[PDB]
């Protein structure tokens, strides 16, 4: 009975020791997923922060680590690999502003956002908005109405209401408004507060983890 | 003798009602959940101290009926050194739970690293360690004595009385009742202030009926504790200061006054696990 | 062109051909079978180690030790008799989908959501385990991968294609590309000559690793099919489906042969196994457990409830003596 | 346009093979099936002297 088998259930001890150390070690890293139509705005994002299948992105911010996956380069059924990734904090979604008139991509950038927002896996996930471009949206707004993307608008044609109602638009397209919250933010090139949006965003997430786990719903 | 009616009739209520509550969580806990979060680790603990602290009731029971110590020196110093145990180990994870909700609410980026379930198990054992301070002096000053009548458990304190036996009386006072309703107070105050400005849980009509749910919760248990909790205190300390002839109200008052204690440990049950939100997302 | 239509006539002549050579209806020919009777198993271990969802399993020719990958980027090999482990490699990418572990029992192999097939070496000097090769090469991402040798593995990933590597070479020796969606399981005859294939496109193949083109196609079923074992005799492999729908086609005859299926069941399949006789043919769902099927005469003879999530592995051992199942509950179950 | 002359060669190849019929196929799936049940442990109980589990 167990000779030399205690060196084995020893070594078996040790091991065990590691995997909870790693676990806990990795269970505070927040992970973030990133889709975005195709080269939207997806490029531009991982610049102002600090910085093959897919490639992560680590770094940190006010003593916060962030992995941010982006599966842009992974052509397959979305559907059969999807739901590895079930449990991710939030998810960045990424829209370039200045599409409405090039080609109706506007609404297929619509079309993706809905697919994944009501996915049966992310039926809880936070979702934030980034809205890319709008320099281009002043100067492009002034000689093609927003009529052209959107046919029922009745507005003025100017950046102020077409922002407010693209927003609008997109804001809405979520089935389930009583669990799930939508941020929206317009980026800004200097001023590095997009970050802080997002740690915003990411602290209000973790409240509300830490309320269901600790049994307050 | 209707007073003897009802004496003995209000400490077995809340002796089995205490048994039946406490023993079912356990099993509950321990059966289907297993233990898997930090959150449940506590509940199994309060559970834990809420069973022995009532199981010690029904030794007080026949205590009162014959007046006459019955069960020799072997079983006094067991019974009253477990009875000022628990009432320390059982208050304070009520004041670790609240400790506790509070970082995970008003520090959530500092609270990744304090909140694992390893920590958990270390809190608990320190918990029932700093409890022995006073569960062992008083398991080597337990004594029985013969009175005129019969045989009478008590505690000897020393060769100095006037000096020596108030001062268990004020400790057991700062130490469980003011440091608890003082951080359980401050802890749920400073929560309830953060969570109004939780984009999460304002904006809606839908939404708002979830933070009345929350500070709802919150607030009863507050509540429970001070009602269940500050009359008993109170009384000790009011009959250590002045004659109280023994009338037969006395004597009526002070015994529900105590059972009144008690009671705490059953409700706490439908409080922190009827009413939690897992207990009734797995039933 | 004209050839668009006149690929009609041939797909419309091997119909009628396989229509002329089916009198059995097997279902017929097994009516004077005494019946299996009632299966019940009981669970004897359960390996507890891993902190999230487990994607795969794969036991050794020694019927003793096991691997199996999960998320949290930890694949590690168990010890079935006495519940302990022998190693915990830590691996570079924290997606992974796969797992095979060597006949002789030297190496492992791992791919993922990263296209590339990692072989690590275990009985090496210095102690610990090392990456001995990094295969890349794929577009898609591999999704099962399979021994020959300790030299050649055989690998099947998500752009409609599988290959065949060459270890200390580190290149694709041979390419089979037939499919039109993608494929997500693999199969290996017992003599290691051919293998079969089964695909998004509600298909299976037939290959032979010696020359490079299939042979047969079997189609069937209504949806994609996500599992595929050879019969051991090698003469039949049955498949799991995404209609709940496992069913049983015959190499010679070249046609399905009797389908398994029941009312109350409108779930997915997400592994299939047979049993060392062949006699019964284990299936597991997302409803949380795992049935097991009469493989002659297609009634079920019992379940395994154990898990608390979807199965997503299934494995039997050589000698068939145990089955062992793993599921996103994060522990591995070995019934017996 | 190449995939038409590519997938007619298929289909050409894989139209001529010998068939059997299938009740031929169909005995031997169910004399191999039995004459390996003895020695089938998840079918027939083992004795718990021979259970390693
Ligand atoms: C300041 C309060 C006080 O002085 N108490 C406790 C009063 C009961 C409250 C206990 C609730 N616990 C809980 N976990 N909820 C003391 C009251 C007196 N008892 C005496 C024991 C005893 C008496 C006779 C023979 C055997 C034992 C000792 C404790």
């Amino acid at each position: 009975l167990s000779a030399e088998d205690k060196a084995a259930v020893e070594r078996s001890k040790m091991i065990d020791r590691n995997l909870r150390e790693d676990g806990e070690k990795a269970a505070r890293e927040v992970k973030l997923l990133l889709l975005g139509a195709g080269e939207s705005g997806k490029s531009t994002i991982v610049k102002q922060m600090k910085i093959t299948g897919i490639v992560e992105t680590h770094f940190t911010f006010k003593d916060l680590h962030f992995k941010m996956f982006d599966v842009g380069g992974q052509r397959s059924e979305r559907k059969k690999w999807i739901h590895c990734f079930e449990g991710v904090t939030a998810i960045i979604f990424c829209v370039a502003l200045s599409d409405y008139d090039l080609v109706n991509r506007m609404h297929e950038s619509m079309k993706l956002f809905d697919s994944i927002c009501n996915n049966k896996w992310f039926t809880d996930t936070s979702i934030i908005l980034f809205l890319n471009k709008k320099d281009l949206f002043e100067e492009k707004i002034k000689k093609s109405p927003l009529t052209i993307c959107y046919p029922e608008y009745a507005g003025s044609n100017t950046y102020e209401e077409a922002a407010a109602y693209i927003q609008c638009q997109f804001e809405d397209l979520n089935k389930r408004k009583d669990t799930k919250e939508i941020y929206t933010h317009f980026t800004c090139a200097t001023d590095t507060k997009n970050v802080q949006f997002v740690f915003d965003a990411v602290t209000d997430v973790i409240i509300k983890n830490n309320l269901k786990d600790c049994g307050l719903f | 003798m209707v007073t003897a009616i009802t004496i003995m009739a209000l400490y077995s209520i809340v002796c089995v009602v205490g048994l039946f509550g406490n023993f079912l969580v356990m099993y509950v806990i321990v059966r289907y959940t297993k233990m898997k979060t930090a959150t449940n680790i506590y509940i199994f603990n309060l559970a834990l101290a809420d069973a022995l602290a009532t199981s010690t009731l029904p030794f007080q029971s026949v205590n009162y009926l014959m007046g006459t110590w019955p069960f020799g020196n072997i079983l006094c110093k067991i019974v009253i050194s477990i009875d000022y145990y628990n009432m320390f180990t059982s208050i304070f994870t009520l004041c670790t739970m609240s400790v506790d909700r509070y970082i995970a609410v008003c520090h959530p980026v500092k609270a990744l690293d304090f909140r694992t379930p390893r920590n958990a198990k270390i809190v608990n054992v320190c918990n029932w360690i700093l409890s022995s301070a006073i569960g062992l002096p008083v398991m080597f000053m337990a004594t029985t004595k013969y009175r005129q009548g019969s045989i009478d458990c008590t505690l000897t304190f020393s060769h100095p009385t006037w000096y020596w036996e108030n001062l268990l009386k004020i400790c057991v006072f700062i130490f469980a009742f003011i440091m608890p309703v003082l951080i359980i107070t401050v802890c749920y105050g400073l929560m309830i202030l953060r969570l109004k400005s939780v984009r999460m849980l304002s904006g809606s009509k839908e939404k708002d009926r979830n933070l009345r749910r929350i500070t709802r919760m919150v607030l009863v248990v507050v509540a429970v504790f001070i009602v269940c909790w500050t009359p008993i205190h109170i009384y000790v300390i009011i009959k250590a200061l002045i004659t109280i002839p023994e009338t037969t109200f006395q004597t009526v008052s002070w015994h529900f006054c105590i059972a009144l204690g008690y009671t705490n440990s059953c409700l706490n049950p439908v409080l922190y696990a009827f009413l939690d939100e897992n207990f009734k997302r797995c039933f | 062109d004209q050839l668009r239509q006149e690929a009609e006539q041939l797909k419309n002549q091997i119909r009628d051909a396989r229509k002329a050579c089916a009198d059995a209806t097997l279902s017929q020919i097994t009516n004077n079978i005494d019946p299996v009777g009632r299966i019940q198993m009981r669970t004897r271990r359960t390996l507890r180690g891993h902190l999230a969802k487990i994607y795969a399993m794969h036991w050794g020719t020694d019927s003793r030790l096991l691997v199996s990958a999960s998320q949290d980027g930890k694949l590690i090999i168990w010890d079935s008799y006495t519940t302990n482990k022998v190693h915990a490699i830590p691996l570079r990418s924290s997606w992974v989908m796969t797992c095979a572990y060597a006949p002789s029992g030297n190496y492992v192999a791992c791919g993922g959501l990263d296209n590339i097939c990692s072989i690590y070496n275990l009985k090496t000097r210095e102690g610990n385990v090392r990456v001995s090769r990094e295969l890349a090469g794929h577009t898609g991402y591999l999704s099962c991968c399979r021994f020959l040798d300790d030299n050649q593995i055989v690998t099947s990933s998500g752009d409609t294609t599988c290959a065949l590597w060459d270890i200390e070479t580190g290149q694709q020796t041979t390419t089979f590309t037939g499919h039109t969606g993608d494929v997500m399981s693999l199969s290996l005859a017992p003599d290691t000559r051919l293998f079969v294939s089964g695909a998004c496109d509600a298909s299976a193949k037939l290959w032979d690793v010696r020359e490079g083109m299939c042979r047969q196609t079997f189609t069937g079923h209504e949806s994609d099919i996500n599992a595929i074992c050879f019969f051991p005799n090698g003469n039949a492999f049955a498949t799991g489906s995404d209609d709940a729908t496992c069913r049983l086609f015959d190499l010679r005859a070249d046609q399905e042969l009797m389908t398994y299926s029941h009312d109350n069941i409108i779930c997915g399949i997400t592994s299939v196994s047979f049993s060392k006789s062949g006699r019964l043919l284990l299936a597991g769902y997302d409803d949380f457990n795992c049935n097991v099927w009469d493989a002659l005469k297609a009634d079920r003879a019992g379940v395994l409830a154990g898990h608390d999530n979807r199965v997503s592995c299934l494995g039997v051992t050589d000698d068939g003596m145990a089955v062992a199942t793993g599921s996103w509950d994060s522990f591995l179950k070995i019934w017996n | 346009i190449a995939q038409a002359r590519k997938l007619v060669e298929q289909l050409k190849m894989e139209a001529n093979i010998d068939r059997i019929k299938v009740s031929k196929a169909a005995a031997d799936l169910m004399a191999y099936c039995e004459a390996h049940a003895k020695e089938d442990p998840l079918l027939t109980p083992v004795p718990a002297s021979e259970n390693p589990f």
